[PDB]
């Protein structure tokens, strides 16, 4: 099943990585800062010049190929749009166990298709497109994000921005909290994670004793999220969660951004968002600018802290 | 994006799918002697603007109405006389409404049955939908409300195609009586492919129906295309106007900026649309109004701070700024820096509230407050939306 592969989304220090699109201006930047932060990048696939060495590093034809040789177990896409999905079904073939899209742009029949089969096997999972990647803050980081703002701790944080996701890191370590594991599930409609997906990882982890999840106006996966957090956190030992979402003050019918963030025949909007986590024990943020004070206060009313 | 009534007709006719005769005019003579030479009936005459709303919607000309029927070709005439060239205003367009360059002269029909048929990818589905009622004519999300079991649906797979029998199970509780049924469908699956042809994110007619005569028409349909597989639909982008885009909206994107217009008078410009619309809310829960919304994407660029400070400049109804940038991914005193060569460079007059974040922050306040400038340096979002508000009571 899909499902069964939620697990591969745990990244650590364990884990190796290879950057489909590797010489490019952009797998290029990356991956000097991935090698920086102190993440397994082992090579990186780039067609035609699949055999020679980039940044003091090996290089390959295929994705098929610089699996096997390096072993490697998650990969990273920065394919300009037109192909990027064709990349996401090369990693999907070699039976990859992580797949980060990073590419913004992608059609969206395309990753129809993409989803099509990638809710068929389950040896791989995929996080996007459009989104800035994971982070297991310490031990591993697959994507764009600045790591240097993470602090290993105790809240998992599910996004479906950039860098408004930065802004709760930043606000929760400055209250000294840290972060367990970070999800950036992406901007766009159709992709291969969800909220749910990664609430059931931060439900299941010791290590991860709060939630912060980050949405915005578009689509019902919040809606899906506050069903799911109504059936599998209530109760005695429930983890508290703080969420924002963004949009009350975006204008209907517009894209804003985010090819997913819009407002469409009446659906998508924050207010009923608000509400329905609201009614699952999800406290809700006013103010973007206190997730961190906001989850701070809900771990000393537990006298967590 | 959206084209315009007369394009997208064309585009379904090509693809097979039945629709009203018709003809297109830039002049109230043209559109005169259109309706002379269709010769027919009735008359339908549409002004064409993107927005829906047309039929209930007001000119400026005085004319109340974007959609008429007349049987007469001289009423014609003088309607056109009073759209061409004035503006439209709907329930869904700025209070001034858009300008007005073309109407569509079509041929009436009789519409014997009006139903509700639409194709998209459903955000709970994956994959293609058909979503329709035997109840058309009316505002599906009414019929949606009131009779929910008039609603039917049909889920597609993607890889397999629409099935023969999906078709037909559709047509039939659409209202399509035995001959007629195959028709129908026959249609329906023309649709679909059109639908996976153009890389719509949505397909709609409404009315979808038959005529006294026999036939399965697409009556009006509404067509939303995926802006991301423009690089394969150049044929079709080609078509798109952008005449009616507003205008700052227009110039931020040529710099990969992306804008929207509010309706209030304190601007902002931010990395990232999920913190773009963050700010956008805090602003407004302070009490603000924001004036847009303005998103540079991961790309700062000494270049872009220059060009979206530019654009804020046009919208005179701006009386402050309020700049979020999280940086992360560079030094943010070379970002405070590019906002004071920009500054100055761009003899700006308005209160300015920056609030940068990521490394060497202090520094980079340092240069904001020891500028000159009408600059003020904000510690966090909260900081900074209190006094953006608070520079302009």
């Amino acid at each position: 099943s899909y499902t069964a592969s939620r697990k591969h989304l745990y990244v650590d220090k364990n884990t190796k990585v290879i950057c489909q699109g590797f010489t490019g201006k952009q797998g290029t930047f990356h991956s000097q800062q991935a090698l920086e932060y102190g993440t397994n990048l082992v090579g990186g696939t780039t067609p035609g010049k699949g055999g020679k060495t980039h940044l003091g590093l090996p290089v390959f034809n295929t994705v098929k190929e610089a699996k096997e040789q390096t072993g490697a177990t998650a990969s990273v896409i920065y394919v300009p749009p037109p192909f990027a999905a064709a990349a996401i079904n090369e990693a999907i073939d070699a039976e990859v166990p992580l797949v980060v899209c990073i590419t913004e742009g992608i059609p969206q029949q395309d990753m129809v298709r993409v989803k099509h089969r990638l809710l068929r096997q389950g040896k791989t999972r995929l996080i996007g497109p459009n989104c800035p990647g994971v982070i297991n803050p310490g031990e591993c980081k697959i994507g764009i994000m600045p790591g240097h703002i993470h602090k290993k701790g105790r809240i998992g944080i599910v996004s479906r921005s950039g860098t408004l996701t930065y802004e709760a890191v930043h606000q929760t370590t400055q209250v000294g909290l840290g972060q367990s594991l970070c999800v950036g599930i992406g901007g766009d409609p159709f992709n291969g994670t969800d909220f749910t997906d990664c609430l059931e990882i931060f439900l299941n982890d010791p290590a991860t004793e709060g939630i912060i999840l980050i949405g915005e106006i578009g689509g019902n996966a919040e809606e899906n999220a506050a069903e799911f957090l109504k059936q599998h956190n209530s109760g005695p030992k429930s983890k508290p969660v703080v969420s924002f979402i963004a949009g009350l003050t975006a204008p209907p019918g517009r894209r804003m951004g985010h090819a997913g963030a819009i407002i469409a025949g009446g659906k998508g909007g924050a207010k009923e968002k608000i509400t329905a986590l609201q009614s699952a024990g999800v406290v809700v943020s006013m103010s973007p600018a206190q997730l961190g004070t906001t989850i701070y206060k809900e771990f000393e009313k537990r006298k967590m802290l | 994006m959206n084209l315009q009534e007369y394009q997208s007709k064309k585009l379904m006719s090509d693809n097979g799918v039945k629709v009203q005769r018709f003809f297109v005019a830039d002049t109230a003579n043209e559109a005169l002697e259109a309706a002379k030479r269709l010769n027919a009936k009735e008359i339908v005459l549409k002004a064409q603007i993107l927005a829906g709303g047309r039929g209930k919607g007001v000119f400026s000309s005085g004319l109340k109405g974007g959609v008429h029927l007349t049987k007469d070709p001289e009423v014609v005439g003088q309607l056109a006389k009073q759209m061409i060239g004035y503006n439209l205003a709907t329930k869904q367009t700025p209070k001034e409404g858009v300008k007005v360059n073309k109407v569509m002269v079509a041929e009436a029909l009789d519409i014997s049955r009006e139903t509700y048929l639409a194709i998209l990818m459903d955000r709970s589905c994956n994959g293609p939908v058909l979503v329709g009622s035997p109840q058309g004519g009316v505002d599906i999300e009414e019929v949606a409300a009131s009779n929910p079991e008039l609603i039917f649906k049909e889920q597609i797979d993607i890889i397999e195609g629409i099935k023969d029998s999906q078709a037909q199970r559709m047509a039939e509780n659409l209202g399509f009586l035995g001959p007629l049924q195959n028709q129908a469908a026959d249609q329906i699956k023309k649709l679909y492919n059109l639908f996976l042809k153009i890389d719509a994110t949505q397909v709609e007619v409404n009315p979808f129906g038959e005529t006294p005569e026999g036939q399965v028409v697409c009556f009006d349909a509404k067509i939303n295309f995926d802006d991301n597989a423009e690089f394969r639909q150049k044929d079709i982008f080609a078509m798109d106007d952008k005449s009616e885009n507003e205008p700052i909206e227009n110039e931020a994107a040529k710099y990969d900026l992306k804008y929207i217009g509010l309706d209030g008078n304190i601007a902002c410009f931010v990395n990232g649309a999920g913190l773009a619309m963050a700010t956008c809310d805090i602003i407004f829960l302070n009490g603000g109004k924001p004036a847009n919304f303005l998103d540079l994407g991961g790309g700062v660029k000494e270049s872009q701070v220059y060009q979206a400070f530019k654009l804020l400049t046009a919208d005179p109804k701006v009386e402050a700024i309020l700049v979020n940038i999280f940086g992360g991914i560079v030094n943010c005193a070379i970002i405070a820096n590019g906002i004071t060569k920009a500054c100055r460079e761009l003899e700006l007059k308005v209160p300015l509230v920056v609030r940068l974040e990521g490394t060497n922050v202090h520094e980079a306040q340092n240069i904001l407050t020891n500028s000159g400038l009408p600059i003020t340096s904000a510690v966090d979002l909260e900081d900074a939306a209190k006094k953006a508000v608070a520079s302009v009571t």
